[PDB]
């Protein structure tokens, strides 16, 4: 029953910035409080308790401050291995964690080139059509893709995936796919992935016929 | 202080697993869990031997400790695709260090069999291709467990390349796509081939990706 709520979800700065994230309780809980670090692949690592205390060995950069319901952790000149996700943690009632913000890269605009992929023929074979939308190397991450079959909105028959900042450019690219039985496949003739992005001025689609 | 973790495995819906923490070099102790794609939640914890758990699993899972081997345990029954996680325990203070992590050991509820995947071609055509440039991938379709790896050209070609995390399907397979982006000048001259492994299926195929 201890709602934990962190502000932002993400964050997107540049080395050497001042950087603060907040984390609100849904009641008081005085100064039982931690921030924690985590990086992909890796246990959490503890950066301050009770608010604002230390935890051993950890750079001076990172500081905690707040009590009772609003909590705000501070780092005072970002560095390269600070780009990672950060939680807080309620303790006045066991633990509950907030749901984690993301300190991510900062760089200049870059709309997604959109490239379509009709499912192989090959594929075709084993019952299963997929039809793959690929939106590469944009900047910001949020991007919307939506997928119209002969016109029509789909929703329900696909999923995404996006991969982590590129280490070169600070960009993202993203997966959608589109699954249906070769039947269902069979009934329609345009397929339209539907991109929507901050660099965009409107929106980008990519189509074809099947079998053209 | 180090914290070993084990136990953790595959096993069917409905199954069970105990976890192991030992501990070497006044305790609280808990256990927190990260699923797929998701933040930490606190899950049980023992601090007289006082026992609490989340709501989340109350009534499945078992916290205990035997103090003559200094190791913790979590009893998991009546296990759920919604189980799938890492586990973590931490050990809190109650060293100059407040918290004591172990690594984790993961955990996969899924009836799914080893099964190496599909690799279906993403072929350039001019639905992927933009401005002089061409893109073109694998989609890697329908294996268990994680993970594959994709090179492209045997590892000679590294620059553009996109491999996307891979996303559970409600089959309970895996799926994931390879790309790359090239000169569309080169579609002619250069070819592409994309090499898939999946080390638990000893899967090893080589597949040529043809511009239509
Ligand atoms: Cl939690």
């Amino acid at each position: 029953d201890i709602q934990m709520t962190q502000s932002p979800s993400t964050l997107s700065a540049s080395v050497g910035d001042r950087v603060t994230i907040t984390c609100r309780a849904s009641q008081s809980i005085s100064s039982w409080l931690a921030w924690y670090q985590q990086k992909p692949g890796k246990a959490p690592k503890l950066l301050i308790y009770k608010a604002s205390t230390l935890e051993s060995g950890v750079p001076s950069r990172f500081s905690g401050s707040g009590s009772g319901t609003e909590f705000t952790l501070t780092i005072s000149s970002l560095q390269p291995d600070d780009f990672a996700t950060y939680y807080c943690q309620q303790y006045n009632t066991y633990w509950t964690f907030g749901q984690g913000t993301k300190v991510e890269i900062k760089r200049t605009v870059a709309a997604p080139s959109v490239f379509i992929f009709p499912p192989s023929d090959e594929q075709l074979k084993s019952g299963t059509a997929s039809v793959v939308c690929l939106l590469n190397n944009f900047y910001p991450r949020e991007a919307k893709v939506q997928w119209k079959v002969d016109n029509a909105l789909q929703s329900g028959n696909s999923q995404e995936s996006v991969t982590e900042q590129d280490s070169k450019d600070s960009t993202y690219s993203l997966s959608s796919t589109l699954t249906l039985s070769k039947a269902d496949y069979e009934k329609h003739k345009v397929y339209a992935c539907e991109v929507t992005h901050q660099g965009l001025s409107s929106p980008v689609t990519k189509s074809f016929n099947r079998g053209e | 202080v180090q914290l070993l973790e084990s136990g953790g495995g595959l096993v069917q819906p409905g199954g069970s697993l105990r976890l192991s923490c030992a501990a070497s070099g006044h305790y609280i102790m808990m256990w927190v869990r990260q699923a797929p794609g998701k933040g930490l939640e606190w899950v049980s914890g023992i601090y007289g031997g006082i026992t609490v758990y989340a709501d989340s699993v109350k009534g499945r899972f078992t916290i205990s400790r035997d103090n003559s081997k200094n190791t913790l345990y979590l009893q998991m029954n009546s296990l759920r695709a919604e189980d799938t996680a890492v586990y973590y325990c931490a050990y809190r203070r109650i060293r100059d260090e407040f918290d004591i992590w172990g690594q984790g050991t993961m955990v996969t509820v899924s009836s799914a069999s080893t099964k190496g995947p599909s690799v279906f071609p993403l072929a350039p055509s001019s639905k992927s291709t933009s401005g002089g440039t061409a893109a073109l991938g694998c989609l890697v379709k329908d294996y268990f467990p994680e993970p594959v790896t994709v090179s492209w050209n045997s590892g000679a070609l590294t620059s553009g390349v996109h491999t996307f995390p891979a996303v559970l399907q409600s089959s309970g397979l895996y799926s994931l796509s390879s790309v790359v982006t090239v000169p569309s000048s080169s579609l002619g001259t250069q070819t592409y081939i994309c090499n898939v492994n999946h080390k638990p299926s000893n899967t090893k195929v080589d597949k040529r990706v043809e511009p239509k």
